């Protein structure tokens, strides 16, 4: 509770740390060690006699804080600031709390930026990530080929100086980042020829006669990557800005085209922030473990005019306002005498409209000469009306980089009022007792009861993105299309919303919506934590606060024996009915049976080591029938209808109890994960890259995910593992929670793989996309779906036919690459579907071939001499093409392998 | 600006064996600072037998400037050199030698150089200037045997260059008779801005060089009856001064020049006000005019020829001198020239002739400011009361925005506020008393020459500023300045706006102007 | 034209087998030339434009330096004469260097003397084609299409006050609606009427540093200020002529042959002589007016033009009064 500071005479800087209660100042320290090699350094010792002692009721109004490689959520953030209320704060101090961690940085006080100080329960706070995901999005209009001031060519500016510029700093500040980079733009009169039909909309003006077709062009480049050392992404785009003409003007439609449109001509823009909100509002379907900030970045080479219908503007506010990612800059310079960030609504005196949700910047170059002119110039051969876009003070701006480099995270406390009485009609409040029982989930059913998350109430989000038309220029995705109408319908009409929630004990919580302000009201486990946490799945969606030689864990034993059971792969008198003294009596050799005790389970012994010993000793096929006899008197499990329990490869966990437990649904933002388990063979692997060159379906575990002594919460996850043999087949576990801290869950999974790598085979996550287009509950709108043709070149053959595609399907196994058949979860299983062995490939199998796609979820880690370096899988594309296309000899010897039998 | 940041001298290669730098530290002739001082070798450096200087300031890249320049100047030809490297500088350097074996074509040892004086600007001068630097140098490097370290006469230029921006001028200025502006006209790049030169090759009329400088010497090692015609009237002696002392000895003159430099009083003042901020008139006609006694058939002869080829012949085929050949000849050589001087210079009794026909014949009159001659010379056309006067370009002080009485802006009459007799055009005593008031003696001709800033305000108005602000119309704020020199209101009224320029206003102040005016 | 250029060079201080080597497209710049110029081309103030005198006019040269293994240096140079203005070719040069910087840091272009040869067409194309049109459009590799244009690089503008009155010199349908900006097309309507506290709160509704700004980049290309027409004289009035009241004296002065204060005497001085070298527009009140409110064809320019070809009268009145 003392505080101390400590420089000497003449010095530049204040120091200045607490401890605990001097007022005779006998007994004290040096508090930190490594503070000398932190900050300044003198001898760490007790005594100099020159530190003072300070009251300290000065505080520091802002402080900022960094993350990297690693993801959390804002509930963290809350409790990291209600164990952060009252302690010290000095420039880059690495912390931690609960396990996850943070970089401190960036605190201002009123005018001044201090380097050294006390934060204690009236500050605010600021987190930002060095972590993110940012997509970056290039529009090309009828300017990009135009010279400029200085004399210098748009696309050149643009691209090299500020792209150069953004990774040098990146590369300085040493961030990472999930990227895409789209490159688009839009054409004219592609009207009317056979497989381009799906792809035209139509420029409509309500009153003065123009409605034309037209059709907006997509390309992306890197899809979906982290890796270190950019700036050839600049070499691609230039050689694409290259080609790209002729990629927009000999296709669809060789009519009268009019490619590149201006940006006030027409435009794309608003649309294309709407898909990248389309796709981050559907970021909670493959939730990372590493990555927590979101960040949209639009370059245009236009000038901040755009003209849009109303009704998708109002839409994009709606969506907008619940979370805040996008920032547009501008590469032109020259910043124009109006309120810059502006829209002409291009409607169903023009009618003018400004953004203030938007964070517009301006590039400029560096060479340095006065009179920048705000003008262009073309020589020809031949009931409101109070905004115009004038008289703001728009003087100067700048690009604001701090807010370029370090993507800040959601605000969570600001200001509003309550809706106190009067007009305000609809209340609904919950009280929840609940009970002393322990033979955790019940919190689930207030959790459903209460919001319903937005349940009836919906955020709107009228985008059916169902056509995605594409074209064999390269090989990532090129969708050149239409975006499907907005299905548009509006919400509630003359209403607000406000609810309560109690427990009668102490808790209180008010909640007004039409935006979710939230105030909290405070007064086995202590009821205080369990009312903390409820605000924190009220916080997890959208949550605006008011201010003023074993070890027997569960998974492991069956994981390891289920290791054990391919590790060996690659008596008395018999034929005596009673069996009982062997029955007993298997431990007089040094027989593995784990029967000394366990919680919930006194007498351990499992039935597949059981088949181990009496297959050592008695014979294998007529097992099933003496286990039987065995079975008609003693149990393991709980009630039979079975079985004589399971006898080859089949899969129990733990939780023996299910019988004599709540859901959750599929419509209330469900976080999940999807990981496989694969077998590999490694020296294979090494001339992968080297010289050779050429009984229900699901089981749920709701599992206390801990390797820890907390004493704090519970905390659980819905595992839905899915499995019955695998031989050699992939399998699966799905992973489902909505509740408590994330990077506990990462460190498991964590432990998993690095007890699947050694002692035993593999595991990965795996993105759930299967090959599926836009308007799914899945799907993501930049999924190329590369199919590749199966060249043959020569009853009931259809199966026939699916079978040696299954035969040349596994020969692709045989050479360096093994198949498995992801028999997935969610019942029916409409096409089959096949993971590679330890790699980032998958195919389906439906005119002429087949489709494939990628995993984007490893993640530069997952690795052993198996995983990673994407030219892997670009390696496996061309074997592919080149054993598929009925190359040189290659289908033909597979021809006479195949009939010789 | 017209500024120099940069002058200096530089050392890799001097043509020597002997006492300098090459071996030791910095030293040469008549100076040892040896053993590695602060470098003296650029401007900004106080100079003695020992010397220091500062090297801070050059708002960009500095050393690698210098010592780049170091052989970026030298070369092995002489003449010129310009150099504009980067964005914002130029170089300016036209240096040359003196190396000889014992030709000849003072001295104390063989102490020569391939010598590197050179002085910069950035980007944006002026191609006067620019030439006026080229020659400036080249009178700098002449031979130069005052063979020491002195570097004070750059740095004496150096404080030119940077306390004044328009260099060299007189307090003596002449004259102008028939002939002098396109005299002065043919050569107009010369040497140094200088009317002394310009005055010596008019009158003695031949070319010697007493060395003319600014304020140093360097150095390479008749009464006349037109001319005191044109000065029998304006400051003869000073001029047979000037004769006396560029025919005779040199290097003694601004300490002989300035030392022998109702109605008399306004008379002086008038013509320190002509000596600085005040313009001439004259006139001429035209004898064209062309469309579908002598009155018509010379002039359908000039519509369809040019006169001098057709009827200067029959002047002299008849052989008539009269009032009708005063029409031809000295017509055709008005009409040659156009200004009235040579009117008034070729006259017997043409001098009340040429006017009398130019405005009996309908050849076109007009009247107009003096030819050609800019206020970059001296002066045209000696002082006689016969022709008139106003002023043009001349910065001024305020008499209507600060709320004053004797309201003078800027209208018709400009300043609008034998007895008085000889200018037909009064806004030079309008001008000359809205300065001040000629009872004054001293602060007359001290607020002649301390106009200069002007009492301290400085200029904000025009008269258009009255009308640009408010509501006011030209024939009704004429109905107000011809009346409001008589009560602090008539002027408070439209003057008491402070409480607008507390401004907050942003379109305009005219309705709370116009209630607020009357009672 | 902008400016004139007449040879072009490369040059690079290469190892001991040639230590200055050069190419050449033609000015023949021979051995005096390289030896009176070959200190410049070695700095270690790089990726920077300098030009210099000579006796056929300036060289402009940059330079840059890569492969610090057996070190490389190398220059490109652009000589053209000197007597000329000849300062619109310094980012062209500026530019050509970063595409041959660029084309070296990713393709490792001149490692090899047959790239250089290749190299020497273009230098033909842009040697003939800066004096074609200014303007290049070369894709010399797949990565690579040099573009460059020759801006004239207009001087600099005055200072606009706001008493003042603007006239366009060209005329309006000139130019594309759609193509200006947006406050150009919020004044654009409006630039013939004269003064200009009128013209903003009379039809532009704009702040006025916003529309000063605009104006004296408007002045920057292609419109000329003078001070307004409220009438001084009166009794220039009572020679007949045709309709030079209005236009004339914003076009003469815009043509800038008068004194500021047009009075009472210097019309009339010069409508004689416009008329032998050859009711009422309410002619008092266009000042009332003068605040914000809530031929058969027009003849100001015909004669005037016709004589403006010429140079005898912009004498006689370039020395105007």
């Amino acid at each position: 509770i003392v505080e101390i500071a400590h420089p000497n005479d003449e010095y530049s800087p204040l120091l200045l740390q607490v401890k605990s209660l001097k007022e005779d100042l006998q007994k004290e320290t040096i508090s930190v060690d490594q503070t000398v090699t932190q900050v300044f350094r003198l001898r760490p010792y007790q005594d100099v006699y020159v530190n003072v002692v300070d009251p300290k009721d000065v505080t520091l109004d802002l402080v900022e804080l960094t993350f990297k490689d690693q993801y959390i959520g804002r509930g963290d953030m809350w409790r990291l600031k209600k164990s952060l209320v009252s302690t010290c704060a000095y420039i880059t101090q690495k912390v931690e709390f609960a396990g996850i961690r943070a970089q401190a940085g960036e605190l201002w006080v009123k005018n001044e930026k201090v380097m050294c100080g006390y934060i204690s329960e009236d500050t605010r706070v600021v987190f930002r990530s060095t972590s993110a995901m940012v997509y970056i999005f290039i529009q090309m209009s009828c300017e990009m080929w135009d010279f400029d001031i200085y004399g210098d060519l748009y696309f050149e500016k643009a691209v090299n100086g500020f792209l150069a510029d953004l990774f040098t700093k990146w590369k300085e500040k040493n961030c990472s980042h999930e990227v895409t980079v789209v490159l688009f733009s839009r054409t004219f009169y592609d009207a009317k020829s056979v497989d381009e039909f799906p792809e035209i909309n139509r420029a409509s003006i309500r009153q003065d006669h123009k409605g034309r077709f037209y059709e907006d062009f997509y390309k992306v480049v890197v899809q979906n990557e982290r890796r270190e050392e950019w700036t050839s992404l600049l070499v691609t785009i230039k050689k694409l800005f290259i080609q790209y003409p002729v990629l927009v003007r000999l296709e669809q439609a060789e009519g009268f085209p009019q490619g590149d449109n201006s940006t006030s001509a027409q435009g794309n823009y608003l649309e294309a922030i709407n898909l990248s909100f389309n796709v981050f509002d559907k970021h909670y379907i493959n939730r990372n473990f590493d990555r927590t900030g979101q960040m949209s970045v639009v370059i245009t080479p236009g000038v901040g005019v755009f003209e849009v219908d109303r009704l998708l503007m109002i839409l994009t506010k709606q969506r907008m306002i619940d979370n805040g990612i996008g920032v547009d800059l501008v590469c032109m310079g020259e910043q124009p005498l109006h309120a810059v960030p502006l829209f002409k609504l291009h409607n169903r005196g023009d009618d003018y409209n400004i953004p203030h949700w938007i964070n517009h910047s301006f590039y400029t170059s560096k060479s340095q000469l006065f009179c920048n002119s705000f003008t262009p110039r073309i020589k020809l051969a031949g009931t409101l009306s109070a905004p115009p876009v004038v008289p703001g003070f728009c003087c100067t701006v700048g690009v604001d980089w701090k807010s370029l480099t370090t993507p800040a995270c959601l605000p969570l406390t600001t200001d509003y009022f309550p809706d106190r009485q009067g007009l305000q009609n609809d209340y609904t409040e919950g009280c929840y007792d609940l009970l002393p029982e322990a033979d955790a989930q019940q919190v689930f059913e207030e959790f459903i009861c209460q919001r319903l998350m937005q349940g009836y109430q919906i955020i709107v989000q009228p985008k059916t993105q169902k056509p995605n038309p594409a074209v064999p220029p390269p090989l990532s995705s090129s969708p050149l299309y239409s975006r499907g109408l907005v299905s548009r319908n509006r919400p509630e009409e003359e209403d607000q919303y406000w609810l309560s929630m109690g427990r009668t004990f102490h808790k209180v919580t008010l909640k007004d919506k039409m935006i979710t302000v939230t105030r909290y009201l405070p007064k086995p486990r202590a009821d205080e934590d369990e009312w903390q946490l409820l605000d924190g799945f009220v916080r997890f969606v959208e949550g605006l606060n008011r201010i003023r030689m074993d070890s027997p864990r569960k998974d492991g034993a069956f994981f390891m024996e289920f290791v054990r059971s391919p590790r060996t792969a690659s008596l008395t008198s018999s034929s005596t009915l009673t069996e009982i003294l062997e029955a007993m009596k298997h431990p007089s050799t040094g027989v593995q049976l784990l029967s000394e005790q366990k919680g919930l389970s006194p007498y351990c012994f499992i039935s597949a080591e059981v088949v181990h010993w009496l297959v050592n000793h008695v014979e294998g096929i007529q097992t099933q029938a003496m286990a039987i006899d065995i079975m008609q008197k003693m149990l393991e499990e709980q009630l039979i209808t079975h079985a004589s329990g399971e006898a080859w490869r089949t899969f129990i966990y733990g939780f023996y109890f299910y019988k004599i437990v709540d859901d959750f649904a599929s419509f209330q933002r469900k976080w999940f994960e999807v990981a496989f388990v694969a077998e590999e063979l490694v020296h294979s692997e090494i001339p992968a890259f080297l010289l050779p060159w050429l009984v229900p379906e699901q089981r749920t575990v709701t599992l206390d995910v801990d390797v820890n002594n907390r004493t704090d919460r519970l905390e659980w996850c819905s595992c839905y593992y899915h499995g019955n043999f695998s031989l050699n087949a992939a399998f699966e576990i799905k992973l489902h929670w909505m509740a408590v801290t994330a990077a506990v869950l990462f460190e498991m999974v964590q432990g998993w793989h690095r007890k699947a790598t050694s002692c035993g085979f593999l595991l990965v996550p795996v993105l759930e996309g299967p090959f599926a287009l836009p308007s799914y509950l899945y799907g993501d709108p930049l999924r190329a779906q590369l199919f590749i043709p199966l060249n043959i070149s020569c009853e009931t053959y259809w199966d026939r036919m699916h079978l040696f595609q299954e035969a040349i399907a596994h020969r692709f196994g045989f050479v360096q690459d093994k198949y498995s058949a992801s028999a997935f979860n969610f019942p029916a299983e409409n096409k089959p579907q096949y993971i590679h062995v330890t790699g980032t490939v998958f195919l389906q199998l439906p005119r002429v071939g087949y489709n494939w796609a990628y995993n984007t979820m490893l993640t530069k880690t997952w690795r052993s001499s198996a995983t990673g370096d994407e030219k892997f899988a670009d390696r496996l594309l061309k074997d592919f093409t080149d054993f598929c296309i009925n190359r040189d000899n290659r289908l033909v010897t597979f021809w006479t392998s195949c009939l010789e039998k | 600006d017209n500024t120099s940041p940069i002058s200096v001298i530089l050392v890799s290669s001097g043509s020597r064996g002997n006492k300098l730098l090459f071996r030791y530290p910095f030293q040469r002739s008549q100076e040892h600072p040896a053993s590695q001082t602060s470098k003296p070798r650029s401007r900004y450096a106080a100079s003695n037998t020992g010397d220091h200087a500062d090297e801070q300031d050059g708002d960009s890249r500095f050393s690698d400037v210098i010592l780049a320049t170091i052989l970026a100047t030298k070369s092995e030809m002489c003449g010129q050199k310009f150099e504009l490297k980067i964005d914002n500088v130029r170089f300016v350097g036209h240096p040359t030698l003196l190396q000889h074996a014992l030709g000849q074509i003072k001295r104390e040892a063989p102490t020569m150089i391939l010598f590197n004086v050179v002085f910069a600007l950035r980007a944006n001068a002026d191609p006067s200037v620019i030439n006026c630097l080229h020659n400036l140098s080249r009178r700098i490097a002449t031979v130069l045997q005052h063979e020491e370290r002195r570097c004070q006469y750059l740095t004496r230029e150096a404080k030119l260059i940077l306390a004044l921006q328009d260099e060299v001028s007189a307090m003596a200025d002449g004259n102008e008779g028939p002939q002098s502006p396109f005299h002065h006209i043919l050569p107009k790049c010369k040497l140094a801005r200088d009317l002394k030169e310009a005055y010596d090759s008019l009158c003695t009329s031949g070319v010697v060089r007493l060395h003319i400088n600014s304020w140093l010497e360097v150095s390479f090692c008749i009464p006349p009856e037109a001319i005191e015609r044109s000065l029998k009237a304006i400051r003869p002696y000073h001029a047979l001064l000037l004769l006396s002392d560029e025919k005779s000895l040199l290097g003694e003159l601004p300490i002989d020049c300035s030392p022998a430099l109702v109605k008399n009083l306004q008379q002086l003042a008038q013509d320190a006000d002509l000596a600085l901020l005040q313009v001439f008139q004259l006139a001429a006609h035209l004898v064209y005019w062309g469309k579908a006694y002598m009155l018509s058939p010379n002039a359908s002869v000039c519509l369809y020829s040019p006169l001098a080829e057709q009827f200067s012949h029959q002047f002299p085929s008849h052989d008539l001198p009269s009032v009708l050949a005063k029409f031809s000849l000295p017509v055709s050589l008005s009409e040659f020239r156009n200004p009235l001087a040579p009117a008034v210079q070729e006259t017997q009794l043409i001098q009340m002739v040429v006017w009398m026909l130019q405005r009996r014949l309908l050849i076109q009159l007009h009247t107009y400011v003096c030819l050609m001659a800019s206020p970059s010379e001296e002066e045209p056309r000696p002082r006689e009361d016969d022709v008139p006067f106003t002023a043009r370009v001349g910065g001024r002080s305020l008499s209507t925005p600060n709320a004053l009485s004797f309201g003078s802006p800027t209208s018709s009459d400009d300043m609008t506020l034998a007895e008085l007799l000889p200018s037909g055009d009064s806004p030079l005593n309008q001008r000359m008393t809205e300065n001040l008031l000629a009872s004054l003696s001293e602060h007359e001709r001290a607020a002649i020459l301390s106009v200069p800033a002007a009492q301290n305000p400085e200029d904000l108005r025009m008269f258009a500023r009255l009308l640009h602000y408010f509501r006011g119309r030209h024939h009704l704020e004429e109905i107000m300045y011809n009346e409001n020199t008589r009560r602090s209101q008539l002027l408070m009224l439209f003057d008491k706006f402070r409480s607008v320029l507390v401004v907050t206003t942003h379109e305009d102040p005219v309705i709370a102007v116009f209630q607020a005016l009357l009672p | 034209s902008g400016c004139r250029i007449e040879c072009i060079f490369f040059s690079e201080f290469h190892p001991t087998l040639g230590p200055k080597i050069t190419y050449q497209v033609p000015l023949f710049d021979t051995v005096q030339v390289y030896i009176i110029t070959k200190p410049e081309l070695q700095n270690k103030l790089i990726t920077v434009t300098a030009m210099e005198k000579k006796l056929i006019g300036c060289p402009v040269c940059i330079e840059h330096k890569k492969y610090s293994r057996n070190a490389l240096l190398f220059n490109l140079g652009f000589v053209c004469d000197a007597q000329a203005k000849t300062c619109a070719l310094e980012p062209i040069v500026k530019k050509l260097a970063g595409y041959l910087t660029t084309l070296e840091l990713e393709s490792s272009f001149v490692s090899m003397e047959e790239s250089k040869q290749k190299l020497v067409p273009i230098m033909t194309i842009l040697l003939e084609e800066l004096n074609a049109s200014g303007r290049c459009t070369l894709p010399i590799d797949e990565s690579n299409t040099i573009h460059l244009k020759v801006i004239e690089q207009r001087p600099d503008p005055p200072v606009a006050q706001e008493y003042d009155v603007p006239v366009f010199t060209k005329d309006k349908e000139d130019f594309f609606n759609s193509q200006w900006d947006l406050t150009t097309q919020q004044i654009l309507p409006y630039i013939d009427g004269f003064r200009h506290i009128q013209k903003i709160s009379a039809e532009a509704d704009v702040e006025l540093n916003l529309v000063r700004i605009a104006i004296q980049n408007l002045l920057y290309y292609g419109v000329v200020t003078l001070v307004s027409i409220l009438q001084y004289s009166n009794v220039y009035c009572p020679t007949p002529k045709v309709q030079d009241l209005v236009d004339d004296k914003s076009l003469q002065e815009a043509c800038l042959s008068y004194v500021t204060k047009q009075g009472h005497k210097r019309a009339s001085l010069r409508d004689v002589f416009q008329l032998y070298c050859s009711q009422f527009g309410l002619m008092k009140n266009l000042i009332r007016r003068l605040q914000k409110y809530p031929y058969t064809g027009c003849h100001s320019y015909d004669e005037i033009c016709c004589k403006t070809g010429m140079s005898y009268h912009e004498l006689d009145e370039r020395l105007e009064n």
